[PDB]
């Protein structure tokens, strides 16, 4: 269990139930002790959150010939946190807030990470994502990071099977219930958090 | 007994010998086993839809002689007393008055030891302001005895004060036109009794047994068996000096025939006297039953005293001889019944009990039945004669005769006898008659008038409002049970027209009534019926509403994830005309954009244009709130209509200030850009935008917030209306008008008061007004406070930041900023 203690964690329109700064603290201790390392934020909803904390990430029934397949993350919150909610209404109207996940692989995948400056979804970087990581699209066991679209943050693509390598855990930082499709607001995320959240540093060269 | 739908019908044809009466009684005088007895001995049963027991059908027969007896015109031996139910507390004010109004006659149940206690006597009052006959019983005599162990003497000088007290309420209130109506012993318009053991009666029963071993009419017998009358053992003679020549007491003839009677029986059966007590039975040919035989103590007495003087025929007796039928009192009551001419065509209907004359039926309220979530109308037939089928026009509390508002020309689907618990089917119901009515749920919120004249008023209406202004969060205590909430919240809403059960964003269950002791019931009756569940219930909290005072200082603009679609708009005021004329059914969602459009150019000052262009309103599809489409050639705009609507529905159910519904917001929608592939604009793109840039708007167009104001009416005898104006002097009310019922000292004064500053009013009123007050309050109208919702410190931003704080929300509101795009 990856989750420090505490009693049983739950997703909330509400608020992440049962996960205080501190645990958050103590489950990333825990994690590194053990050998992994934090890569990044993965925001989404309710429903899909409780799955990967608890069931892990996994790929299922993806378009074999679409080659950027993958699970998509980032180092900044902020960018994570706009995916952070419902994609489409509820019988009912609502578009509910979502949650943000702290993803974490094992820190012997690090080989693994690459980075580059040009724009990951279309072709032009293909053929340099495939030269970064020694074979042809899509991701394996191997993650991209580049900006997300001209100048936009960076976004990270782990390979359908390093992403069900991961390990995930909630964030203390808290989606809006009252503010659905706001951004994120800079003084919500937690100092403490903030301390335990750089990135590693990826290659840039071919290995 | 049991009846056929024809003996029925036949016997409501007869309203001569029909009986509409309540019984005014404080539970702790055993009003629930008097009735009981009642029921238990006259009650009527029919020869698979159950509903919310309101009325007890009652059948008694007498003799041609007694009939004679009845000062109003009668005919037959045959007698139906319709036994409507009243509540337990006074404090539920406006369903007591709902009950006497629909009554004729009223069983006043007074206790032996304590008398006629401060609730009892403010209903009768009350009750005699509807002009409404009473009839006494004296209760709880027993306690007397066994207890006080007090003598024949002292306990009928108890009875003669209570008595006295009564009269004293009785002649002091009712109406002179109405004539002397107070209670004499000797005239059998009061019982004695005990609803414990079961037994009661009148001097009147006493007169027919000894009736003729004086040789004397008994007329006579009961006229001396009250008051100063003696008889001496000795010289056999009737005097009218509690002494004999020489200077000896006599007692008097009701301590003589009656109390010594019964007096004994107690003493003998409560001391085991085992060799007198037969023989003492004997003489009162009291006949035990075998098994009857062997008992002792209470319980022989308790037998003794049932076939001795049964209680419920002693009552049954007052009810037949004195009460009035539906066609004395409706001679005198129809006048103070019609909110029309006292000449009208209708009015004269009523006096004269006409059932050929044009329908004038009254809905007192609406009952639970077990057919569905639908609920019968309960009500009287003043005038002509309802049948199923017939269509009626159904009057709602604002019709008037002039306009065409709050009225329903629609079908009586079914006619049925309110059994008690169960109904029975009838063709038709004359006037006169307590009736119940079958599809009228859906026009007829609780009270109401149905007619058939075109030019009818109303009758008098009983002000009730179905404005939820207090609410809770209901929570199970252990999580485990959450399932049989979700069931209980769904059935209490489904057994009261006025409750309500819906679930915040937040994901809570609130439970929202019409006041404090309203929504209190219904929190006990969730957490020990529906629910059964044990539950955390948060304190009780006002509802208030979320509104703007002005045009959005700047345009507002939000757009979605994408960063594909913008919506351009502001914010401006509706006008509490406008708002009140939604809130009315004036200005209506379902209406022909056009014709209503025409209604709001026309009469409400908009600009056609504008009015034609509404897309929906708000909250749920019906509020004060509109969003106009003030758009100019945006392609594909139709197709994210549906989005913003529904945008415009959560927007304005959970406002930006504190989660508060938003009242008299109109929101114009001045742009909107979107991307030329639908993919991109669907509703987790569009909806949180559009919801995005109206609390932008909002909170540009000088927010402020409402709060809900009762309408108080209070009864109270001048001497105590000293009470009422220093209570609302401490609670920030308002004095509307006060005026005085033309001959007694019965003031009635009328107030705005605050609904966030009635907590515990009633509890407080009561000490003021020595208990003397009768309140009756209903929700009239929204205030918007002055001061600042954002300022922390002001009057409002005090509400605002506890509420939020409350909610665990942000202490602080949120800038228009956080909305706008982040540019």
């Amino acid at each position: 269990e990856f989750l420090g203690d505490g009693g049983d964690v739950s997703f909330s329109t509400r608020g992440t139930q049962n996960w205080t700064v501190e645990r958050l603290l103590q489950a990333h201790r825990q994690l590194e002790e053990r050998g992994y390392v934090f890569v990044g934020y993965h925001g989404t909803f309710l429903e899909a959150a409780q799955s990967i904390v608890f069931g892990g990430v996994r790929a299922r029934s993806q378009d074999l010939d679409a080659i950027w397949r993958g699970f998509y993350i980032a180092g900044d919150p902020a960018l994570a946190y706009g995916y952070a909610q419902d994609q489409e209404p509820d019988a009912r109207g609502r578009i509910r807030n979502g949650a943000l996940l702290r993803v974490y692989v094992p820190r012997s995948s690090l080989p693994g990470f690459y980075r580059t400056s040009l724009t990951l979804a279309a072709p032009e970087a293909a053929g340099e994502v495939e030269r970064l990581i020694g074979h042809p699209l899509p991701l394996r066991l191997d993650a991209i990071t580049g900006p997300e679209e001209e100048g936009g943050r960076l976004e990270t693509i782990l390979g359908w099977p390093l992403a069900e390598r991961t390990v995930v855990i909630p964030s203390a930082i808290p989606t809006d219930p009252r503010n659905v499709g706001g951004d994120l607001d800079p003084s919500s995320i937690p100092d403490k958090e903030q301390a335990i959240s750089a990135l590693p540093d990826y290659a840039s060269q071919p290995g | 007994v049991a009846f056929t739908v024809d003996q029925m019908r036949s016997l409501m044809d007869k309203v001569t010998n029909v009986r509409n009466m309540s019984v005014i009684a404080h539970v702790d005088h055993g009003k629930s086993t008097l009735t009981d007895s009642l029921v238990q001995r006259a009650g009527i049963i029919s020869a698979g839809i159950t509903i919310k027991s309101t009325a007890i059908s009652l059948y008694s027969e007498m003799s041609d002689e007694d009939v004679k007896e009845i000062k109003q015109k009668t005919d037959g031996n045959s007698f139906l007393i319709n036994l409507i139910d009243s509540p337990g507390h006074v404090d539920f004010s406006s369903e007591v008055t709902a009950a006497l109004r629909v009554t004729d006659g009223a069983l006043v149940v007074v206790d032996t030891i304590e008398g006629v206690c401060v609730q009892t006597e403010t209903v009768l009052r009350q009750a005699l302001g509807e002009r409404i006959k009473p009839v006494v019983v004296i209760n709880k005599v027993d306690r007397a005895l066994l207890e006080l162990q007090v003598s024949k003497e002292d306990l009928y000088q108890t009875f003669a004060r209570t008595v006295e007290s009564v009269n004293v309420i009785v002649s002091t209130y009712a109406d002179e036109v109405l004539g002397d109506v107070q209670v004499y012993p000797a005239r059998g318009t009061v019982a004695f009794g005990s609803g414990l053991h079961g037994w009661a009666f009148t001097i009147r029963q006493f007169a027919t047994r000894y009736a003729k071993k004086f040789g004397v009419d008994k007329a006579k017998m009961m006229d001396r068996l009250w008051g100063d009358s003696f008889f001496n053992p000795k010289t056999k003679k009737w005097t009218n000096k509690d002494t004999d020549a020489e200077g000896k007491p006599l007692e008097r003839a009701f301590n003589m025939f009656i109390l010594d009677p019964i007096f004994r029986l107690f003493t003998a059966i409560m001391n085991f006297k085992k060799d007198e007590i037969p023989v003492l039975l004997e003489k009162l040919e009291i006949v035990l039953k075998g098994d009857e035989k062997d008992l002792e103590g209470k319980a022989l007495l308790k037998v003794v005293m049932r076939k001795f003087l049964p209680a419920a025929d002693a009552l049954l007796e007052m009810i037949v001889l004195h009460l009035p039928s539906p066609v004395t009192a409706q001679a005198y009551r129809a006048e103070q019944l019609y909110e029309g001419p006292a000449d009208d065509a209708n009015c004269i209907a009523i006096k004269n009990c006409d059932p050929k004359a044009d329908l004038m039926l009254y809905v007192s309220k609406m009952v639970p039945t077990s057919d569905k979530g639908r609920f019968y109308a309960f009500g009287r037939v003043f005038a002509g004669t309802v049948k199923s089928g017939q269509k009626v026009r159904i009057q709602g509390p604002n019709y008037v005769p002039g306009k065409k508002d709050d009225l329903f020309i629609k079908a009586i689907q079914r006619v049925v006898l309110m059994m008690g618990r169960f109904v029975e089917p009838i063709d038709d119901c004359p006037a006169g008659n307590i009736i119940g009515l079958v599809g009228i749920d859906q026009f007829l919120l609780k009270t109401g008038t149905l007619t058939t004249s075109e030019t009818a008023h109303n009758m008098k209406v009983m002000k009730f409002s179905v404005s939820p202004v207090v609410q809770v969060a209901v929570e199970v205590k252990n999580a485990n049970d959450l399932p049989k909430l979700v069931e209980g919240l769904k059935r209490l809403s489904k057994s009261d027209p006025c409750v309500l059960t819906y679930m915040s964003e937040s994901g809570e269950h609130i439970v929202a009534g019409t006041g404090e002791l309203h929504l209190e019931i219904c929190l006990q009756d969730l957490e020990h019926d529906h629910a059964g569940v044990p539950l955390k219930i948060s304190p009780p909290v006002v509802a208030y509403r979320e509104t703007v005072e002005s045009e959005s200082s700047q345009t507002a603009l939000s757009k979605s994830p994408n960063k594909h679609n913008r919506i351009y708009l502001k914010a401006e005021p509706i006008d509490e005309e406008v708002s009140l004329a939604i809130e009315n059914g004036i200005i209506n969602p379902r209406d022909d954009f056009k014709a209503r459009a025409r209604i709001m150019a026309d009469d409400y000052g908009w600009d056609v244009t504008d009015a034609r262009k509404i897309w929906c309103f708000g909250p749920d599809g019906n509020g004060p709130n509109l969003v106009i489409d003030q758009t100019k050639a945006v392609q594909y705009l139709h197709e994210i209509k549906d989005s913003v609507v529904a945008a415009f529905q959560w927007a304005t159910k959970e406002g930006p200030i504190f989660g508060e519904e938003m009242r008299s917001v109109r929101v114009n929608i001045l742009d909107v850009t979107l991307h030329a592939d639908a993919i991109h604009r669907g509703g987790g793109q569009i909806i949180p935008t559009m919801r995005r840039a109206t609390y932008a708007g909002f909170l540009l167009a000088d927010p402020k917030i409402q709060e809900p104001v009762f309408l108080v009416e209070i009864q109270c005898p001048e001497q105590a209306v000293g009470g009422i104006y220093s209570v609302l002097n401490k609670k920030r009310g308002q004095v509307v008008s006060e005026e005085q019922r033309p001959g007694t000292p019965l003031f009635t004064v009328k107030a705005y008061l605050p609904v966030n500053e009635s907590f515990g009013f009633t509890g407080e009123l009561r000490q003021a007004t020595g208990g003397q007050a009768f309140p009756q309050m209903v929700f009239d109208h929204w205030s918007t406070l002055g001061s600042d919702p954002l300022d922390p410190t002001s009057k409002a931003g005090e509400i605002v930041l506890a509420a939020r704080k409350r909610h665990g929300m942000k202490e602080e509101v949120p800038g228009w900023q956080e909305y706008y795009d982040k540019l």
